[PDB]
């Protein structure tokens, strides 16, 4: 994964 | 020579 | 509360001259940007909130607004390259780097995450994050006697951000940055957390994908034995990057390939060449093809480990891409191998699947297969058994395939097929 969203 | 990179 | 705010209410709160109202509005924005479905990133950008979030990043006297703005900007930087670019244009990189040293662990973690997203956008933003001086504080965060004293999520985030700093090419990361990062990355490669291990292996795989000098940089740190250990792991998320790194390394010089072989990697390839995951099989066969392109003693190590029957197997039945990698491996084997080794290859049953694959609709595989046939025939000539091999190729229906190939569209293909039919049939 190149970018990850924080949820 | 015969090596193939990714 | 702070859930389901309108972008207009968030704007009104952030535009107030009240740091606490600004904090509540920023928290509402964070919650909007943490939605699982269609986070309104573009609407938040169009409202011009990124500069305000970046300014909030510097409010040391209000750590909650620091954390909330860092979270919002992280989620904005997680989307399209245009959105990450909007985050970078607001001056976020130096603010996040300054935040890395925050006394609050969660804020420093959020800064690490944001920098990871920005760097993962691409090589330009990666090198810009490096130029702003992120590596020194990032590594200082991991300067502990035992990594096990750090929070699991903290360590995973740091490892992933470092991996992104090792990622992408055109250009590859600056050599000095790689030298600065490698020691810590090796320490992480010896950590006992599967996610840390997987991301560290991914980083190593990035660093080994390029010119042989990069491979040497990595190999000099002695990571090959650990890479082989991880290659034997049970978790696919670990085996995949470990196999990628091993393959990359065996793309290099004969001595780097030999370092891979000395670590015992070949003993793992019986499983890898039969792995139920198609990608694992494909990359393992690609690795085997690069190993059979090595020296004759290395081909002999392939033989001794009983791997030729496994190449015969993947050539007989596998995904077509894996079969093409296997054909490449066979051609390299026959090009570099001794006469005895090619005879052994024939004795393991290569001719029938090799011939069956000549009916493929891919020119390149046909070429490769024909070069392999020519090499095996040369060995036969040396042993004076060309007619035996011709009979073996006829009985399995290969002569029909070559005669049909004589009328192929490509020029090299029909040239080679005709040459075989004229020299041996």
């Amino acid at each position: 994964a190149r970018k990850r969203v924080r949820k | 020579s015969r090596k193939r990179k990714f | 509360g702070t859930v389901n705010w309108s972008v207009e209410d968030i704007v009104k709160g952030i535009n107030s001259n009240n740091l606490e109202s600004q904090l509540q509005a920023t928290q509402a924005a964070r919650k909007l940007l943490s939605r699982e479905k269609q986070p309104p990133i573009d609407n938040i950008i169009r409202a011009g909130l990124i500069p305000k979030f970046v300014s909030f990043l510097g409010k040391t006297d209000c750590s909650p607004i620091q954390f909330e703005s860092a979270w919002a900007l992280t989620n904005i930087a997680s989307g399209t390259s245009e959105q990450t670019k909007a985050v970078v244009d607001g001056g976020a990189i130096p603010a996040f780097i300054s935040l890395l040293a925050s006394p609050h662990a969660h804020i420093s973690e959020q800064a690490v995450w944001a920098l990871g997203n920005i760097a993962g956008d691409g090589s330009a933003f990666r090198d810009l994050v490096i130029k702003h001086g992120a590596i020194d504080p990032l590594l200082a965060l991991l300067a502990v006697p035992d990594l096990s004293t750090l929070a699991c999520g903290y360590l995973r985030n740091l490892t992933w951000t470092l991996s992104n700093l090792c990622r992408n090419k055109n250009p590859a990361p600056p050599l000095d940055a790689v030298e600065q990062i490698l020691p810590t990355l090796v320490r992480l490669l010896h950590h006992n957390d599967p996610e840390v291990l997987a991301d560290s292996c991914w980083a190593i795989s990035y660093l080994t994908d390029g010119p042989n000098e990069r491979i040497e940089m990595v190999v000099k740190k002695g990571v090959v034995p650990q890479l082989v250990k991880l290659l034997g792991a049970t978790e696919l998320p670990i085996v995949t990057p470990a196999l990628r790194a091993i393959g990359n390394i065996v793309t290099g010089t004969d001595e780097q390939t030999q370092k891979v072989i000395d670590a015992g990697a070949l003993a793992v390839f019986p499983s890898l060449l039969t792995n139920p995951k198609t990608n694992i099989q494909k990359e393992a066969t690609w690795t085997m093809s690069n190993i059979t392109a090595g020296r004759q003693d290395q081909i002999q190590q392939v033989v001794n480990h009983g791997l030729v029957p496994f190449l015969v197997g993947v050539l007989s039945k596998a995904d077509f891409k894996t079969q093409k990698e296997a054909a490449w491996a066979i051609t390299n084997y026959t090009s570099g191998g001794t006469v005895e080794q090619i005879v052994y290859l024939v004795h393991c049953g290569i001719i029938e699947p090799l011939m069956n694959l000549l009916s493929a609709k891919d020119t390149k595989i046909i070429q490769v297969i024909l070069d392999a046939i020519s090499n095996i025939f040369q060995a036969a000539e040396k042993l004076g058994e060309t007619e035996k091999l011709s009979i073996m190729i006829e009985e399995c229906g290969g002569l029909d395939k070559i005669e049909a190939l004589q009328r192929h569209e490509n020029e090299s293909v029909y040239k080679a097929s005709l040459n075989l039919i004229e020299k041996y049939f």
